[PDB]
């Protein structure tokens, strides 16, 4: 069958290991994946289909549900590691832990703060789903054990503090009992003697090793012979994954922009060499591809990943025109840009604006609308932003500021929306993907894979055009609705059956180029 | 911690908790009203009413369980919602008995358990239990 091996990282130096985020502190960098885009494509269609998880994902079961993949069956590297058994779901409630006597909670917006005889105990953290998430604990006002706790309803891990510094960090099973101790310091993992029957080794020096055995142990004696894998090309190189598959097996090399934008094309020629079937996502790193290693330039396809979890847009079902736009706030705020949308706005009374603010903290967000109430008071009048619904009955507005943290806040925002705007130089690239998605058209200032100038969206010169590029959508129904039409046919293309068909008919294809010598 | 282990789902305002595992109550509630909600996810990011219910498969059926008993006997309905990706409800079934077994749509992204009301004037209340079937 296919097996699907995915990049699912975090950003320290412990790659192999998943952030743990509060929800309040969460952001949206980019979490669906070209591997989601597939595995999606997979069940639907019924194939059948199989994931294997090299990393640490104490919360992987909301993570593969949010991202529509929760059926997906799965081998977990650290799932062997700990011996986890079941992946039966216990959501804990804080009442059952439980605690000493003594102790008592005093509920903040953001966490749980335990206090026992007056002395600060522990915080008791949640994630965005608001399962708990992770329990710090404190020893007279300084943090000496973290609590990582397991999506599933247990104790997942244990970080110790020294000092107030990560010394350790030992990895237990749902029974409690440490499996493998990890050491934080510049360094190794040492297994627990009791469980030596479960690891060959006794210590591994970085913990890649320990995870590159399992997962070569479970390629080899449980792959089901001549099945296909597909594997996210990774940050740096391929050859510790590729070096462990079957001799008689298909393998597919897939590169996403968002993770394999910044890669020297010089050590991508073992991977690239070995690999069977290349896809991209980008059309110029195929041609980039295509011409650094001409005699593998036929294996190489283009293929663009579209989220499905995007319903298509419930904008005929409003008066009002919406108008999504974006505003990257780690770039500052850019008066004439949020000038020429606000005036726009206010110059057609049909329309609504919600500003979708990304990479804010919360005093950003309160930037973004003092600019706002700002440019208002001192060029317009923000009577005539007054909504229909409230002045046709006598306060409130055709303009709001929202704090897009999440894609599904994305997801829901785009669902009523008729028209997006992004007029930064990197236009956050998730929203381009949910606006095509969800069929809605796309004002960009640079060219891309998902808009197409006069069909998909409009491409500016400069904002000085805006207006005209807003109407080309905004005014009638003929050109918006031509832009439905392509966008739908272009989410066919790209996430029927007819994906895995020109994969298979591609696999032979490269066979018959093999004959040719 | 010891955390607690256990598969099933509990309580979590006559209402009285003489235990983890069981809570009394006496009516105030309207009939056809709301006594308690239960939910696979959270209703706002603040919110401090955090999620009992498990994750569920899609178009896999499953078993929900009352483990009770209502003084004015078959008194206590038990709805269940299926919610999907943008909060609009897909589908909901109400069963008079204690126990019911549904199929999970594949629309469905979340899903709640209320408990409704007859004319209840009082109960009992130990747990729910939802298992895989076929």
């Amino acid at each position: 069958m296919y097996y699907f091996i995915p990049s699912w990282s975090g950003s320290g130096k412990r790659v192999w290991h998943r952030d743990i985020i509060p929800w309040y502190r969460s952001m949206q960098r980019l979490e669906f994946d070209d591997t989601i885009h597939q595995i999606r494509i997979f069940h639907s269609e019924n194939l059948p289909v199989k994931l294997l998880l090299q990393a640490y994902m104490p919360h992987a079961r909301y993570f593969l549900h949010r991202q529509d993949i929760f059926e997906t069956e799965y081998y977990s590297v650290f799932d062997e590691i700990q011996a986890v058994e079941s992946n039966d779901m216990q959501v804990l409630q804080i009442k059952d832990l439980e605690w000493e006597d003594d102790c008592e909670f005093i509920y903040t917006p953001f966490l749980i703060i335990v206090r026992r005889q007056g002395q600060l105990y522990a915080h008791v953290e949640f994630g965005v789903e608001g399962f708990i998430s992770f329990i710090k604990f404190f020893k007279d006002d300084q943090l000496e054990k973290l609590n990582i706790f397991d999506d599933r309803g247990f104790v997942s891990s244990i970080v110790y503090y020294e000092d107030g510094q990560e010394v350790c960090q030992d990895y237990l099973n749902p029974n409690g009992d440490w499996r493998i101790r990890e050491y934080l310091k510049f360094s190794h993992v040492v297994v627990n003697p009791v469980f030596s029957r479960d690891f060959d080794k006794l210590e591994y020096e970085c913990m890649p090793d320990l995870i590159l055995e399992k997962l070569g142990y479970y390629i080899s004696h449980n792959v089901e012979e001549d099945s296909r894998f597909v594997v996210a090309a990774q940050p740096f190189t391929n050859q510790g994954v590729l070096d462990l598959l079957p001799q008689h097996s298909h393998s597919i090399l897939s590169f996403f922009h968002e993770r394999n934008q910044a890669s020297n094309i010089e050590n991508l020629k073992a991977d690239l060499e070995y690999a069977d079937l290349v896809l991209t996502d980008r059309m110029d790193f195929k041609e980039t591809l295509q011409n650094y290693f001409p005699l593998q330039a036929e294996k190489i396809h283009y293929l663009s990943p579209f989220d499905t979890r995007l319903q298509l847009g419930k904008s005929q079902q409003r008066h009002e025109s919406k108008i999504f736009y974006q505003i990257d706030l780690s770039e500052l705020l850019n008066d004439y840009a949020i000038f020429k949308v606000l005036f726009y706005v206010a110059q057609h009374p049909d329309t609504e604006l919600v500003i979708g603010v990304y990479n804010a903290w919360q005093e950003g967000i309160k930037q973004v609308e003092n600019k706002v109430e700002e440019l208002i008071s001192d060029y317009l009048d923000l009577k005539d932003f007054i909504k229909k619904s409230f002045k046709n009955n006598q306060l409130e507005y055709r303009f709001r500021i929202r704090n897009i943290t999440d894609e599904l806040s994305l997801i829901q925002e785009l669902d009523d929306t008729r028209l997006i705007i992004d007029l930064s130089q990197q236009p956050n690239l998730y929203t381009q993907i949910a606006g095509i998605s969800a069929g809605i058209p796309q004002i960009n200032l640079v060219a891309s894979d998902y808009v197409t100038h006069l069909q998909n969206g409009y491409i500016l010169d400069s904002i000085s055009q805006l207006a005209v590029a807003a109407d080309y959508y905004l005014q009638g129904l003929k050109n918006w609705n031509q832009a439905l039409i392509y966008s739908i046919e272009k989410i066919k293309l790209n996430t029927g059956h007819q994906v895995i068909k020109r994969w298979e008919k591609w696999l032979k294809e490269a066979i018959d180029e093999k004959v040719d010598k | 911690m010891k955390i607690q282990k256990h598969k099933e789902i509990y309580w979590g305002s006559t209402i009285i908790f003489h235990s983890p595992d069981q809570v009394y109550f006496e009516n105030l509630i309207a009939s056809g009203q709301t006594i308690h909600e239960w939910s696979s996810s959270w209703n706002y990011q603040g919110d401090r009413q955090v999620p009992s219910l498990p994750l569920l498969k899609r178009g896999r059926s499953y078993s929900l369980t009352r483990d009770m008993t209502s003084y004015p006997s078959e008194s206590v309905f038990l709805k269940l919602i299926f919610f999907d990706r943008y909060n609009r409800e897909v589908s909901n079934h109400v069963e008079r008995s204690d126990k019911m077994t549904f199929t999970y749509p594949e629309e469905a992204y979340s899903y709640k358990v209320q408990l409704l009301s007859a004319g209840v004037e009082s109960f009992e209340f130990h747990c729910l239990r939802i298992e895989e079937i076929l």
